[PDB]
RNA sequence: AAAAAAAAAAAGCUGCUAAAAAAAAAAAA
RNA sequence: AGGGGAUCGAAGAUGAUCAGAUACCGUCGUAGUCUUAACCAUAAACUAUGCCGACUAGGGAUCGGGUGGUGUUUUUUUAAUGACCCACUCGGCACCUUACGAGAAAUCAAAGUCUUUGGGUUCUGGGGGGAGUAUGGUCGCAAGGCUGAAACUUAAAGGAAUUG
């Protein structure tokens, strides 16, 4: 039960703070879920014509 | 249905199949056999007259511990040799 | 002892009789 | 293979009957199944029953009440003789005031009542009570 | 008594079934009857990840993975823990944990 | 007192049940043995025998008593119970209430002919327990009960008159071979027979016509 | 089920059963009456042909057995007789 | 029989369908039961709602002809089922028991809570598998909230339903209700319909 | 260890039962009030219940606990269950009056023979 | 079953089971007796006056109470479409 | 899509017999 | 008896271990292991479950074939095929759940339909040893196989489960 994750900094200095915060980057999230919402729609209509 | 044949006229097979099975009783060989008269001491008799050769000290067997004191003796009609057990409190003293 | 074992005791021993008939006969 | 098609209908209709349903099918019905089952239900023990024709050997659908305790064949069908009746009822049947041995007699098949009433004997066939 | 249905193999409906060696002892077991574990095994044991990585010339390099199918005798496999003794009940539990 | 807590034990203090009959006709389970001897005050009891049983502990073996007793009237009912404890006294007293718990009707027929009481059985009947199986075969009158001694005096308990018996089986187990006749004997009413085949009204449960004077 | 009509089975029921287990047994095969382009010489073929039937004027192959029903040529025109 | 005011109303038959009462189980299916109408794709069978509408007006029958109200029994160790058995507790006699069935409810005299019901409702025999089979060792009836692929052992009448849903369990119990206070006259109008929402036997998250 | 035997707890239990608005979050307090209003043959066992008490308390503060219900417990859950939503939710206005239904629902209702406004949508494998 | 001279004797003539015809015994604890109400004219069901039905153990075990109970019911005319004698 | 694991010096023997449970009645201030 | 004879390896040689250790463990190593021709006829050759036939509970999966579906995908978007999916069916190797039923129990969809005892048929057993021995046949080069007792001895051996 001691398993616990150790984080290092890449040295060349790659590592970087993320340009979006997870926040951000959430509705955003939720819009793709939201086209996909549209398109398990589409799919169903995709189904009903075909 | 059971390992015998059942048909009306599978009597043969019946009859011949039970003598085969009757000589695994005990009882029944021996008297097909005859070995009382062939075998047996006493020649299947009930009772034999005999001669005392000698007198003879038996250990019971576990889990007691006596001497039983019986006697080795010969039969008259046929010469076989037997050990006849002696009862009761001091009849080896009567039997010589 | 084992039934093996006891097997191949009676083997022997049942070769040996054989033997010992065949010097008789 | 199939030696008694008489011991196969008995068999289905005894199973059913355990089992509770109320109906069974029977292949591959004979004139002696017929006869059978008529004894049967002459004395009420099934009900009504139904001959399947194909060209073939036929079917038998047989109505089932609740009064069947057991039906069976006798195999082999032995020679029975008068006196043998009553030893034979005394051996396969539940008591002495019902139960049937049906037997074949040269007079037709029937039970063993209207055989002694007949005054008449022959071979068995099987049984119910 | 049986112990078990399946007789402590997995053979209804051969007969024979061509044998092979347990991996720690070279017993012969029935293939059907052994105790298959499929080790598939990092190369570099997790903690020498990060120094292989860095004295990787390459970038991106894959850090390929060891396959091995171990087979195991009944008593090899019970002495190594690889399985235990289990109650009479949850014998029957065929499901992996 | 009693103060009886089951539908069917106020029913039976208060009198609206009066017969066994009704409990044995829709088959009501009985808990309270206080129902069976107010509704049958003269069933007698007896003890077959009393066994020791053991079980090993780390310290000396543990000795419980096991007997078995039979109850019944001598006209149609019977019951049959099997208690072990720690004494032989306490033992008996917990199986005739055991006993009396497991009183189950008998039905008696004739042999033929039908002239006076029901003197034998309807049917022949059969009851397995263990290896033990108990064969009854109706007898003709005056033939008493050819039985060992311990399935005669339970079937003198239930009131037959005369009846043959056969049996397979290790019989020297006592209780399975007096388990095994108590199977056979309750047997007669399961089985189903042509004065049987008329069809009844199916009456309406005593714990539904006197549901005011039961538990409510 | 205790109480079923076995002498009114259900068609649905029946065409699901195997062929010997239905309550009069019969055969599920048919016959087709099946024309070629070209000369009309309309033919009878069985529906599990087990050969290669050919019309009686030409080298016209019909039907091409199978471990089924048989295999019927792309033009033909059948009907089931 | 019945006056035929008794047949399946449209409102109800729009109560049935909206709380998917007729969307049985999957392709696995008991063959005890013929309720199943026209198997539909993706494998869900359709329970005949006329079916379950007579099943249903019959237990309510059973339990009209129960002459102690409390005698009667409600069981639902399903959470799904605890307000519904717990609102019919209310509405009629019902002593019920939601949540945990103690061992020897129905035998054992001496326990705490000894019953001795005459007729024991049950809203799935697999997950009050206990309760039935207790029944069975004393003599009681048993009214079942039936699945397509429920345990119909020891179950005397079945109503199919889907039991699998929040709503429908509770539009179920719902009806049982309305139909056994209509048959003892607490509701005396058969054609109007009952005050009480059917959100009334519903399960909640808090 | 400091695993207090069921004594305590029980009578910590039955305490909080019928004693919930009298006793406080306050050992001091509670000691005060469980030795006046129960009888405890034992200065420790009285001080060991009244500090299983609090400590019930402090757990009933933050949220119910299972096991214990007092009467202010049980009729916020009657006055909570009893609670009915302005508009069914099996009501039609939902959706605009029409129940969403298959084809197998639909041709049901028309066997049923029942008018009912209903939407058929095709349901593929 | 009586003697020569009328006089039921046999006391305790017992049930019979209402699907498969088999004697209800006394310590057949699996079988049940359902009362269904009778309702006049106006919806209501009239006390004491039942519809009886009386089940045994086994058809009870082997889960055929159901369907029997449906059959039994549709004969006795309070059910209409339920039970199907084409299976 | 996970991480983990390899280990197996030596240890023979213990004389004979001996251990075992059934039924309940007393009436006293 | 020819061939082959890499590995492993009865015997054997050796090093340990050990009170001993011609055992286990280590290293070698003959016969053997493979093959051709001819013998041998045994195995816990086991499902310790003879074969043929009928019937009796639910459940899903799988292998071979067949039927159907405007089903999916691929080809020439689109045909036929093929591979999948769904439904059914015949025939298999099996499995899961129950116990109406069976059983001494363990357990068993047969080991059920058996005192409510009869579908057809073959083989085998009759307490434990002596003993698969002796003897006589017969087969085999041999090893041995098949057939196969008795005298005498003995109150238990044995099965399945329970608690320690
Ligand atoms: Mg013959
Ligand atoms: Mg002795
Ligand atoms: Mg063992
Ligand atoms: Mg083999
Ligand atoms: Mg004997
Ligand atoms: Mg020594
Ligand atoms: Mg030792
Ligand atoms: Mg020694
Ligand atoms: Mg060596
Ligand atoms: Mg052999
Ligand atoms: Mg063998
Ligand atoms: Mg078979
Ligand atoms: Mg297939
Ligand atoms: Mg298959
Ligand atoms: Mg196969
Ligand atoms: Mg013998
Ligand atoms: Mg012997
Ligand atoms: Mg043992």
């Amino acid at each position: 039960p001691m398993r616990s994750v150790f984080i290092k900094k890449e040295d060349n200095g790659a590592s970087n703070k993320p340009v979006l915060s997870l926040a951000e980057a959430y509705p955003l999230y939720e819009s793709f879920k939201q086209l996909q919402k549209e398109r398990k729609a589409q799919e169903f209509q995709a189904r009903t014509t075909a | 249905g059971k390992g015998k044949p059942r048909g009306l006229n599978s009597a043969r097979k019946l009859r011949v199949h039970r003598r085969n099975n009757r000589w695994a009783e005990n009882n029944y060989k021996k008297r097909l056999l005859g070995t009382a008269f062939k075998s047996s001491p006493f020649g299947g008799s009930s009772h034999a007259k005999g001669i005392v050769l000698e007198k003879l000290g038996i250990e019971s067997k576990q889990p007691n511990s006596a001497i039983r004191k019986c006697v080795r003796v010969q039969l008259i009609k046929n010469g076989k040799k037997v050990t006849a057990f002696v009862p009761n409190d001091g009849c080896l003293n009567f039997v010589d | 002892m084992r039934a093996k074992w006891r097997k191949k005791r009676t083997r022997r021993l049942k070769r040996k009789r054989r033997k010992v008939r065949a010097r008789s006969k | 293979t199939r030696s008694s098609v008489l011991a196969d209908a008995l068999n289905a209709i005894n199973n059913a009957e355990k089992t509770g349903k109320r109906q069974v099918l029977i292949r591959p019905s004979s004139k002696v199944i017929i006869k059978f089952l008529q004894v049967m239900q002459k004395h009420g023990y099934i009900g009504e029953f139904e001959y399947i024709d194909d060209h073939r050997s036929g079917k038998i659908v047989v109505q089932l009440n609740g009064r069947l305790n057991k039906c069976g064949v006798i195999s082999p069908r032995f020679n029975v003789k008068i006196g043998d009746i009553e030893k034979w009822t005394a051996n396969l049947l539940p008591a002495r005031q019902f139960g049937y041995v049906i037997l074949t007699t040269s007079a037709g098949i029937m039970d063993h009542e209207e055989a002694r009433r007949k005054h008449v004997s022959g071979k068995i066939l099987g049984f119910v009570y | 008594p049986k112990k078990r249905a399946s007789n402590g193999r997995n053979k209804k409906g051969r007969g024979h079934v061509k044998p092979v060696r347990c991996v720690n002892c070279s017993k012969s077991i029935p293939k059907d009857k052994a105790i298959k574990r499929m080790a598939i095994r990092n190369i570099v044991e997790a903690a020498a990840v990060r120094d292989l990585s860095e004295a990787s010339v390459y970038p991106e390099y894959a850090l390929p993975k060891t396959y091995n199918k171990l087979h195991y005798c009944v008593s090899c496999a019970i002495h190594a823990r690889i399985v235990r003794v289990r109650s009479r009940e949850d014998r029957k539990n065929r499901a992996p944990p | 007192g009693w103060v009886p807590v089951t539908k069917l034990g106020r029913l039976v203090k208060a009198g609206k049940i009066t017969t066994i009959e009704e409990i044995f006709l829709h088959s009501l389970p009985v808990k309270e043995f206080q129902i069976i001897d107010t509704l049958l005050p003269g069933l007698q009891d007896e003890v077959m025998n009393i066994k020791p049983v053991q079980k090993q502990t780390r310290a000396g073996q543990r000795t419980r008593f096991k007997a078995v007793v039979v109850v019944g009237d001598s006209n149609g009912h019977v019951g049959l119970g099997i208690k072990t404890a720690k004494e032989v006294a306490g033992a008996i007293r917990a199986g005739i209430i055991i006993a009396k718990l497991s009183v189950i009707p008998i039905r008696r027929g004739y042999w033929g002919t039908n002239l006076g009481q029901p003197h034998s059985l309807a049917t022949k009947t059969t009851g397995k327990c263990g290896s033990v199986t108990v064969r009854l075969i109706p007898a003709p009158r005056g033939s008493g009960i050819v039985a060992s001694p311990a399935v005669k005096k339970l079937l003198q308990l239930a009131g037959v008159e005369d009846v043959y018996t056969q049996s397979n089986g290790k019989t020297r187990t006592l209780e399975n071979t007096l388990k095994a006749a108590f199977v056979a004997i309750g047997n007669t009413y399961g089985f189903l027979t042509p004065n049987l085949w008329a069809e009844q009204p199916l009456p309406v449960s005593p714990l539904d016509i006197y549901s005011d004077e039961a538990s409510a | 089920v205790l109480v079923q009509d076995l002498l009114h089975p259900t068609a649905a029921s029946e065409a699901r059963k195997h062929k010997l287990k239905t309550l009069v047994q019969g055969p599920r095969s048919y016959f087709l009456d099946v024309k070629c382009p070209g000369c009309l010489n309309i033919t009878t073929v069985f529906s599990h042909a087990q050969t290669a039937v050919t019309c009686e004027s030409c080298s016209t192959i019909l039907c091409t057995p199978t471990g089924g029903k048989a295999k019927l040529s792309e033009g033909t025109s059948f009907r089931r007789k | 029989s019945l006056p035929a005011t008794f047949d399946l109303t449209p409102e109800d038959a729009q109560l049935l369908l909206a709380a998917n009462t007729h969307l049985g189980a999957r392709n696995v299916q008991v063959h005890q039961e013929p309720y199943v109408f026209n198997a539909r794709p993706d494998g869900v069978h359709v329970i005949n709602v006329g079916k379950t509408w007579e099943k249903l007006v019959l237990a309510a029958r059973i339990i009209a002809a129960i002459p102690n109200p409390e005698d009667v029994v409600a069981i639902s160790s399903r959470t799904f089922g605890q307000r519904a058995v717990l609102k019919f507790a209310a509405h009629t006699g019902a002593t019920p028991i939601a949540g945990r069935f103690t061992p020897g409810s129905f035998t054992n005299y001496i326990t705490r809570s000894f019953k001795e019901p005459r007729l024991v409702i049950v809203t799935d025999p697999r997950s009050d598998a206990q309760a039935i089979k207790e029944a069975s060792y004393v003599n009681i009836p048993v009214i079942a909230l039936t699945d397509l692929d429920s345990p119909s052992e020891f179950v005397d009448v079945a109503i199919p339903c889907n039991n699998r849903g929040k709503h429908s369990i509770g539009l179920i119990w719902y009806l049982l209700a309305r139909e056994v206070l209509r048959l003892r006259g607490a509701l005396v109008d058969r054609t109007q319909p009952w005050s009480i929402m059917p959100d009334l036997y519903f399960y909640r998250d808090p | 260890g400091r695993v207090r035997t069921k004594t305590v707890k029980r009578a910590s239990k039955a305490l909080i039962e019928r004693y919930y608005p009298k006793l406080t979050l306050d050992f001091q307090t509670n000691k005060r009030l469980c030795d006046e209003i129960a009888t405890i043959q034992s200065k420790r066992l009285r001080n060991k219940i009244a500090g299983y008490t609090t400590h019930l308390m402090k757990r009933i503060q933050k949220g119910p606990v299972r096991g214990i219900s007092f009467k202010l417990q049980e009729e916020e859950r009657e006055r909570k269950d009893q609670y009915v939503p302005e508009v069914s939710a099996l009501d039609l206005s939902r959706s605009n009056g029409v129940l969403n239904v298959d084809n197998q629902t639909s041709d049901l209702v028309k066997s049923l023979g029942l008018k009912l406004p209903l939407s058929v949508i095709n349901v593929s494998a | 079953m009586e003697n020569d001279k009328g006089q039921l004797v046999e006391l305790y003539v017992p049930r019979k089971c209402s699907a498969t015809n088999r004697i209800i015994k006394a310590d057949d604890h699996a079988s049940v007796q359902i009362n269904v109400a009778k309702v006049d004219e106006e919806g209501r069901a009239i006390p004491g006056e039942y519809v009886t039905y009386a089940l045994s153990g086994y058809v009870r075990s082997r889960g055929e109470s159901d369907d029997s109970l449906n059959r039994l019911a549709q004969n006795d005319g309070l059910l209409k479409n339920v039970w199907s004698y084409s299976r």
